[PDB]
């Protein structure tokens, strides 16, 4: 609950840049100026993403769909980080980009669509 | 607006499936994520320059849908907006 | 002990061990197995590729393409070759004319998907056609940059040494080597004649068949092996030469042999390799391989070249007791 | 005529913008602004021949908005002109 | 007082004072400055650029290429020049074999984004390949329009003659310049071995290092100064050399050089680049700059050049005491 009173509300625009600038940075990574150890993967890239990866972690504790969008947000992440120390994981650089879709938390025309489609399901 | 961001979704969405779909070419037109951006738009919108297309098969599959969900997107805020102006042509006549 | 040699004189550097894709590519195995053979001999510095339009109909050509463009190594640190003779049913379609030099070389790019080769070779001579025209049509497609040098295949060196005066003659490019078959038993035209060639025109000698088709490998003291080249296809002319009495003669002194390779601490197939690279005349040994095993193995060969002393090779001699005449 | 009135001002819009992002190009396929006229006109009405299009980021900016322009403003005049086929076609019917 | 001269006896016009990309550009300088220097330059008359496939591995290439497709200036007002040799870390990347000048060239023309270079150098000589085939490839750039002209850098006299026999003999192009490295403390080569090249066969010397890398300058008359580039970090091999008895030797010289200067009105580091273009066997001069004050400063050399007077040279020799045997 957001816009609860105005406090409790502005802690959502601090929910915003952390994903209106998540984003930002996904996509600089495939930046051709910022490209065993090295074939796969300390980085700026590395650096302010997880400056905000445990900062989801943390309301991810503070069931539905909306709650998915944060669990998806951060799930891929702790996943490669688990072995061979010396084409798999791929699948989970790409859904690194839902990411995105954490915005519907405050999109309310985005959420709109949201439902737009599932009650459409029998168009598409 | 909703226009706008529906877009903005749609590009950084499909800009991205898109690169890492072609990631691996000895031909992928797609030097990073920012810079399908521009094929993002134009396919969306159904222009069509070809300036930039897909190679491969998984590109022309994510392609395939960006057409389509181009259609979709634009094609829900304008029916509004086409319905404001239906009136105040009407209204100041 | 040196790894990366020249070809002949030129200044083209290949690795004194490359990888071929007769039999192998597009026909006997699968094009995963002819991806992991490329991926495994490129990692270990293998940087010559030898293939020809006549392989598999042309389809090596094209899986040989495929890998580069899907490994996508850079171009200028392979050294692809390719060679041309027959390549059509047609009667225009084969020789060293320069309508087929051409249009072969043209056609065996297409395959490559490549700009083109560091080496075309005339596959074979053609006395059907004159040696200047054939020069000027390696000297064309060289300067019209589809090739970067070109060499000869089964030629007498009596071709070769007319190719390169024929060159002289009219300011063209003289071939830089020569593609001879040598391995323990066939070991005339790569010790007698070539030699000469090299230390008077620089001519070079890239060999191919080293194992013999595999037949100085031993795998077949006891009969065919199951899935062995001799046993493919469309090969019976190998497996009459196994069985045959000579074939068997042979056999008998690969056992002899085998000694030799236990006292060198190596393997038949590394010392019938290494061997071959024992004369500064051979630039390269061009390998073939049907799994990974068999070129993990192969490159050993190198290990056992510096131990390849006067006394080994004499006693070798002795065994094989086929040393040409000088 | 409210659907040309408009294209016009989108299109002397549109390729004057396009045209001041590219000026400084050893590439730009704009002439000058009258040039642009022909990539504003294919652009907006999404035909996307591609004999002609924006190589730097600030013509591919320019040129996204000209192709979600181009929707909006045709999107407008025709809903009408739809309307009265609509009735015509069915009164006389 | 000749602002522009000839290259050896080629048509092509140089500007006495070029500028050179190695280790600032893509390098210790921003592109930002990359292009105030350029612009600089260009505007002060100065239409030679040289530059490297192996300098900030391709990096000043881009760098360079990037500025003059900004600036928009007209292609035929520039002379753009590159050198060749060491292309990348395998085998085949490297040397003046025809391979590697094709594939470099074109690689290096794809940085610049030009469709050509109006001459390229063989950045150092190739002892592994023939001369034949040097001079064959440098003659196939040329003529594939991807050149305009073909030079040597640091080739001894003797090889630079042997590329210029070969290419009367094949019917080839001579090269028409040699890149030598020149200064108060580096003589030999271009006072001794070159001039009869020039009087013989027309090569011209466009050298390089005036300053010997900003020793010349007198910046290190007490210590190495913080951003100089003795100590960037990769040139610890020039730090050596300044603080070395030999490095103590120069300095003190230079103090001596310092008056001569003053006397003739100038700077050191403009006496120095007006003392390399003292000799009409010298068609130009490399100058190197990380910043626009050095650049505007080195230009001024020109003014200087005409009070090099018998007197003033003589001096000079006395002062550095290793005039080179005649
Ligand atoms: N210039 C020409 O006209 C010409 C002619 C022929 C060939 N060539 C070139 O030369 C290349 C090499 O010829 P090649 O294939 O005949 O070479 P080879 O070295 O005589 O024989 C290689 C074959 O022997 C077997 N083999 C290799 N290593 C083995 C090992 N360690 N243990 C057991 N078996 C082993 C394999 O066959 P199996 O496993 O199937 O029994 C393999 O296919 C060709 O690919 C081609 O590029 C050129
Ligand atoms: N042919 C070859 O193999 C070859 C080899 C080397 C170079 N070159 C060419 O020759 C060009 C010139 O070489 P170079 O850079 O060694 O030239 P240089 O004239 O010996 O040295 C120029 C450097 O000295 C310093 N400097 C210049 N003017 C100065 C001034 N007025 N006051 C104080 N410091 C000054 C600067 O370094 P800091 O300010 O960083 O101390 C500058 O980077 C290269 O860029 C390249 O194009 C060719």
């Amino acid at each position: 609950y957001p816009e609860s009173s105005g406090p409790a509300r502005i802690i959502a625009i601090v929910s915003v840049m952390v994903i209106l600038i998540s984003i930002v940075s996904f996509c600089l990574e495939t930046l051709p100026i910022f490209r065993f150890h090295t074939y796969s993967q300390t980085d700026p890239f590395f650096i302010v993403e997880t400056l905000c990866i445990i900062w989801w972690s943390f309301e991810f504790l503070v069931t539905n769909i909306m709650n998915i969008i944060d669990i998806v947000a951060i799930i891929p992440y702790y996943v490669t980080i688990f072995s061979n120390k010396s084409r798999v994981v791929q699948i989970f650089r790409i859904m690194r980009i839902l990411r995105i879709f954490k915005l519907s938390r405050h999109s309310k025309g985005l959420q709109i669509l949201g439902q737009t489609l599932k009650a459409s399901m029998r168009e598409l | 607006g909703l226009l706008i961001f529906f877009l903005f979704i749609g590009v950084i969405l499909f800009s991205s499936a898109v690169y890492f779909a072609e990631a691996d070419e000895r031909d992928s037109q797609f030097p990073s994520i920012p810079d399908a951006f521009w094929w993002a738009v134009v396919s969306m919108t159904t222009v069509g320059y070809g300036d930039m297309v897909p190679t491969t098969i998984g590109g022309k599959i994510v392609g395939s849908l960006c057409a389509i969900a181009g259609v979709l997107t634009i094609a829900l805020p304008v029916p509004v907006i086409v319905s404001n102006f239906n009136y105040f042509y009407h209204r100041e006549t | 002990l040196q790894f990366y040699r020249n070809l002949g004189k030129s200044g083209l550097r290949v690795s004194c061990l490359g990888l071929g894709t007769w039999v192998t590519f597009g026909g006997q195995i699968t094009d995963e197995m002819a991806e992991h053979l490329m991926t495994l001999a490129y990692d270990n510095g293998i940087n010559l590729f030898d293939t020809a339009e006549v392989y598999a109909a042309g389809k090596a050509e094209v899986v040989l393409g495929n890998i580069i463009k899907k490994k996508g190594w850079r171009r200028s640190s392979l050294v692809i070759t390719t060679k041309i003779f027959w390549g059509g049913k047609a009667e225009t379609e084969r020789g060293l004319s320069r309508k087929h030099i051409i249009e072969g070389l043209k056609a065996s790019l297409e395959r490559l998907q490549l700009e083109y080769v560091d080496v075309v070779f005339a596959n074979r001579p053609d006395p059907n056609t004159p040696m200047e025209e054939t020069v000027r049509a390696m000297t064309h497609v060289i300067n019209q940059g589809m090739a970067m040098y070109w060499g000869t295949s089964r030629w007498s060196s009596m071709e070769i040494m007319e190719a390169y005066s024929v060159a002289r003659q009219f300011n063209l490019i003289p071939p830089i080597c020569e593609q001879a078959e040598y391995h323990m038993f066939q070991r005339e035209k790569v010790e007698v004649q070539l030699p000469e060639l090299f230390h008077k025109i620089g001519v070079g000698a890239m060999t191919w068949s080293p194992l013999a088709c595999g037949i100085v490998s031993g795998k077949y003291d006891s009969g065919i092996p199951p899935y062995s080249r001799a046993s493919l296809k469309g090969y019976q002319w190998l497996k009459d030469k196994i069985l045959s009495e000579e074939g068997r003669r042979q056999q008998a002194k690969l056992k002899e042999l085998q000694a030799i390779a236990e006292r060198l601490g190596c393997t038949l197939p590394q010392l019938a390799i290494a061997w071959c690279l024992r004369n500064e005349g051979v630039s390269s040994v061009l390998l073939g391989a049907s799994n990974a095993e068999q070129l993990m193995e192969n490159i050993g060969a190198i290990q056992v070249l510096p131990k390849l002393s006067s006394s080994i090779v004499h006693e070798i001699d002795s065994i094989l007791g086929n040393k040409p005449y000088s």
